[PDB]
């Protein structure tokens, strides 16, 4: 539930299994990584 | 209906059912004993898969714990006899069907003219060790002093394929609707070879019937299916629909997308079916490594038919081909030189291998042309015909169900609805769509509500009392209608690869002028692979902001120009000659052209080519103009489009991935994750094998189209009037049959 | 083996020992194994620098062919796009590593009457090969070691 | 992350009712359940 | 990554109780619960 | 693929592996099927009798 697929787009820090939803650059759509 | 299948259960149908298995199986053996029946053999396995389709239709509807299994069980067990007499029949009839096509038999026969002796076909088979003694003894009575081990073979292995069928069908449902069954366990062990046989045909789709109940449902595969099936068009088409719909998220409409490739692929496979039958060394090893990493009047129509068949088939090998010729002449084109004059600037080439590469380049641009001619013909006949279809189709369904063009209008833009509009007169207008009375079906559902008249009209019918007459009836050049072909043209010049095509053919034509122009065809290097088409995707992905933060750009510098003109004109000196000195600043165009030029690309700011202002008036004004302009546009704006593009591609990537990951754990049909399937043993790959296979769906579609209406099942009859109604309730949507009945699975 | 075998025949060989720090190291391993884990899309990066810089290479062979002049005596003139394989070679050598496009290396388009298209090519230019694929290449060796 | 911030206020919106608590995960079951719970009921409009 | 551990700790705090743990959606469904959690139940100050 | 071809008709491919007897293994599943005569020449099976 919590948990999101790796590559899943979430939606803030943690709330995810990889625990870091940073961004690749100038551009929304957080995903884990 | 219930009733029907409750009342043959508790009547005297079983015992007649025994009775029935016991003297067909006497009769099948009998047959099988003698040569001069197969008449009669073939009416007996043609009644004998009508007696196994009405069990099957019996065994419709049936619960996973209900009393008919129980009957069916029991009178299985009551008549294990005959039953397993011919099963063990059927193995061992395809048993040896089997053997013949392998080596061990190859390797015991002698006489040259397809003829082995009783004695050695017995010695063989107990080689096999496949077949028992009385077994052996009873094929070597049945084959007719040659034994005729190939045509006895083949004899019966065609009408005993339906019959093979259905009682494999019988036995997979029995074992799946009742598990944990000794009696039946023990059935499924004795007959193995027929179910793996018959396993790559065999169908096990699960719908909804009723209820919110899942069913599964058994249907037909040929050999011709899978055989069509293996081809890479539709593999890539499959591949592409797939990627595009998880790209899109939709989940409501997932199912209409779904329908509507497997509509195209049907389309795709009947025209398939259709057209079925020094420096010079280190730059010649650098493209040799580039172009390997890259490579990873009857008689005339008739001739004209079959070279547009043989084109078709061979379009991808086409294009790489002349991927290739281009890079090729590109790479001869390589080789050139100037001089002044020739041995007004002269284009001259270089002698190379003793000037061996000018006929080379001709005749390498004639052959590129001459086959990106062949490319453009091949992808009309090819690739057209499908665009024409998905037009039609998707016109037909939005007049028939939408009512836009009669009950309401298009609206303004939508070039694409006027020229719907254009071909709606036109004559035969579905002729690639399967339903060719689309406008009487419309007709009968609104027309006489908006008028007999007028629709009639605006349809464009050719008579209503010429079609009434030929419902109750109980020259090629004039044949062809020339709005039909002038909207067919039309909607041809718009599909975006038909504009590829065209401005190859250009190119082409402009390098056949000038042999400069050939260096534009080594853009399709970026369609011929992925991660290039993803790079120009991402190119435009985010063009509002790229162009947004360009204007930024723009007009700061304006700005910063403007403030330089009225304060910094005396720095702006590009020249060092005091004798004749430049100003780069004097006008508001060359100093905007100045900025624009240099400004944005020193990467250290403008002050790079400013000359230094501690010697003169202003230092600290200028110096704090340099240090802001440095950071208000090659610290943030350029940092930003570049962040912009490179993000653009990342996240294009990332979908691309996402996409794939999602699929591996994540179904198409039902959604249903992979974690709960994770619990058994290779359940995942089992239900995306058998029971929520996307090919499984439309060989089973495109099945129940081949199969007459007449013949369909209730859960069959049922799709079909489901999709005949253009709604999609009988998917799982989110309902697994494992999971519906895991407490009595378990 | 055969480096040290070599390394006797010139002591220089025995630099290239030094590849066993890289590979001994998790952390020296996993730089040198960044390049190979995404190599195919650093290929066709590559191969696109390699096809826009020869686009850019017959543009320039074709027009704005007089500009192309890195000898300052005017005794003896250098045309270095006078051939295809050399105007390439030094598009490929300059340009690229150059980081404000090659303008930088060509002199100042000033009173020519094609200003405004030298201008262009060479924001163009920039803009395709420094701030896109550069930065692709960059980012794409980054991810795989991240 | 303002970027990211207006498309997660987008992405909410197209998600989240905006009345009530729930999510459209409940309401995805039924086909158009979220617009047909946002079309009459739970409408900001609506309460105006 | 630092920057973005201590903008984490601050959320955590804000979001996940530090003495309980448990998540804010539990005492969202009754209006300033997580208020009233924090200034009644498990504050660390009370405890102090 | 072709490499380990060629070492099946090795007497020594046993060597280092503690199943010493795979040949016979194999010899016994696959004779009903082959006529116990291919696959002996195959994995070599030097006097097998
Ligand atoms: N409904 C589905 N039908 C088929 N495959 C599915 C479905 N849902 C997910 N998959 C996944 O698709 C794969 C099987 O189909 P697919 O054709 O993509 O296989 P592949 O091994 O990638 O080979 P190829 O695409 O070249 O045929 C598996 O990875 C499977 O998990
Ligand atoms: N409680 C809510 N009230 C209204 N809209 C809501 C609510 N909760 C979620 N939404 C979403 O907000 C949308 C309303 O804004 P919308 O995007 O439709 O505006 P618009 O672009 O001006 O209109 P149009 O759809 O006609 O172009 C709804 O369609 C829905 O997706
Ligand atoms: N068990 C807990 N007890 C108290 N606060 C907690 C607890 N768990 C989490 N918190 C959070 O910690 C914060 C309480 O400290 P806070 O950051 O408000 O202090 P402050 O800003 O220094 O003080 P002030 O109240 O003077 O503004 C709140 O955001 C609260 O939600
Ligand atoms: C006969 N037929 C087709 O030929 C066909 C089709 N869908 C696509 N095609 C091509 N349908 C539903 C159909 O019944
Ligand atoms: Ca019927
Ligand atoms: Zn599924
Ligand atoms: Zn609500
Ligand atoms: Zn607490």
């Amino acid at each position: 539930g919590d948990c999101l697929p790796h590559l899943k787009r979430c939606k803030a820090d943690n709330d995810c299994c990889g625990k870091k939803c940073k961004r690749r650059g100038t551009n929304a759509e957080k995903r884990c990584r | 209906c219930t009733g029907n299948q409750q009342s043959l259960a508790h009547s005297r149908l079983w015992d007649a059912v025994v009775g029935f298995l016991h003297v067909f199986a006497h009769m099948m053996m009998k047959l099988a004993q003698d040569s001069s029946q197969i008449e009669l053999l073939k009416e007996l396995l043609d009644l004998q898969k009508d007696m196994v389709v009405m069990l099957l239709s019996l065994l419709e509807g049936n619960v996973v714990n209900g009393m008919i299994a129980r009957q069916m069980v029991d009178m299985l067990v009551e008549s294990s006899s005959n039953v397993e007499m011919i099963l063990k029949f059927f193995d061992m009839f395809l048993k040896l069907k089997d053997i013949v096509g392998s080596e061990a038999f190859q390797d015991y026969v002698t006489d040259p003219r397809g003829l082995i002796s009783k004695k050695d076909f017995q010695k063989a088979m107990d080689s096999q060790k496949q077949f028992t003694g009385p077994e052996i003894q009873f094929l070597l009575s049945c084959s007719e002093e040659m034994i005729n081990f190939e045509e006895f073979a083949n004899r019966f292995q065609e009408p005993a394929r339906d019959i093979g069928f259905n009682v494999a069908v019988l036995l997979t449902n029995l074992s799946e609707h009742v598990p944990h069954d000794p009696r039946l366990r023990n059935f499924l062990e004795l007959a193995e070879s027929i179910l793996e046989y018959f396993r790559p045909y065999l169908g096990r789709i699960e719908i909804m019937g009723a209820s919110r109940r899942i069913e599964r449902i058994y249907f037909e595969i040929s050999e011709t299916n899978r055989a069509q099936w293996e081809m890479p068009q539709v593999k890539e088409s499959k591949r592409q629909f797939i990627f595009d719909v998880v790209n899109e998220g939709g989940e409501a409409e997932k199912m209409e997308l779904f329908v509507s490739f497997c509509e195209d692929t049907i389309f795709e496979m009947q025209i398939a079916a259709q057209i079925s039958e020094t420096a010079r060394e280190a730059a010649t090893a650098l493209a040799a490594l580039l172009w390997a990493v890259v490579a990873r009047w009857g008689e005339l129509e008739v001739q004209r038919v079959k070279f547009l068949n043989y084109l078709s088939r061979n379009f991808y090998t086409l294009r790489f081909l002349a991927l290739f010729l281009a890079f090729a002449i590109n790479f001869i084109l390589l080789f050139y030189k100037v001089s002044d004059s020739p041995p007004n600037m002269v284009y001259y080439f270089l002698e190379e291998s003793t000037g061996y590469m000018e006929p080379a380049l001709w005749c390498l641009s004639l052959l590129h042309t001459l086959v990106a001619f062949l490319c453009i013909i091949g992808y009309n006949c090819l690739k057209v015909p499908l665009v024409i279809f998905k037009r039609e189709k998707e016109l037909a369904r939005k007049l028939e169900f939408d009512g836009l063009y009669i009950t309401e209008q298009p609206g303004d833009d939508d070039v694409k609805g006027q020229w719907d509009r254009l071909v709606l007169n036109t004559p035969s207008f579905p002729s690639n769509y399967w339903d060719k009375f689309v406008k009487r079906k419309v007709l009968d559902k609104h027309g006489d509500i908006f008028g007999r008249e007028r629709i009639a009209e605006l349809l464009g019918m050719d008579l209503a009392s010429l079609e009434i007459t030929a419902h109750n009836e109980r020259t090629w050049l004039m044949s062809i209608d020339v709005k039909y072909q002038i909207w067919k043209f039309g909607v041809i010049f718009t599909d975006n690869s038909f504009l590829y095509l065209g401005w190859y053919m250009v190119m082409s034509l402009l390098g056949h002028y000038n042999n400069f122009f050939f260096a534009a065809h080594l853009l399709d290097i970026a369609m011929g692979v992925k991660t290039l088409r993803t790079i120009l995707s991402s190119v435009t992905h985010n063009g509002k902001q790229l162009v947004m933060t360009v204007g930024l750009l723009a007009v700061v510098v304006y700005l910063y120009t403007v403030v330089a003109f009225n304060f910094f004109r005396k720095f702006y000196n590009k020249s060092e000659d005091e004798d004749e000195p430049d100003m780069k600043c004097d006008d508001m165009m060359t100093c905007y052209l100045f900025h624009m030029y240099v400004g944005v690309r020193a990467g250290g700011g403008i002050g790079d080519e400013i000359e230094d202002p501690a010697g003169d008036e202003y230092e600290l004004y200028r110096v704090v103009f340099d240090i802001t302009f440095f950071f208000f546009v090659i610290v943030i704006l350029l940092a930003i489009i570049q962040g912009l593009i490179i993000d653009a591609f990342g996240e294009l990537r990332d979908q691309q991935e996402q996409v794939k990951e999602d699929m591996e754990t994540k179904c198409f049909i039902c959604g249903i994750g992979s974690d709960y399937f994770d619990t058994t043993p290779h359940g995942f790959e089992t239900h995306t094998l058998e029971e929520h296979n996307l090919a499984n769906y439309m060989f089973f579609l495109m099945y129940l189209i081949n199969k007459d209406e007449t013949e369909h099942t209730g859960q069959e009859s049922y799709v079909w009037k489901m999709y005949q109604e253009r709604c999609w309730d009988f998917f799982p949507a989110g309902d697994c049959f494992r999971k519906q009945y895991e407490d009595q699975l378990s």
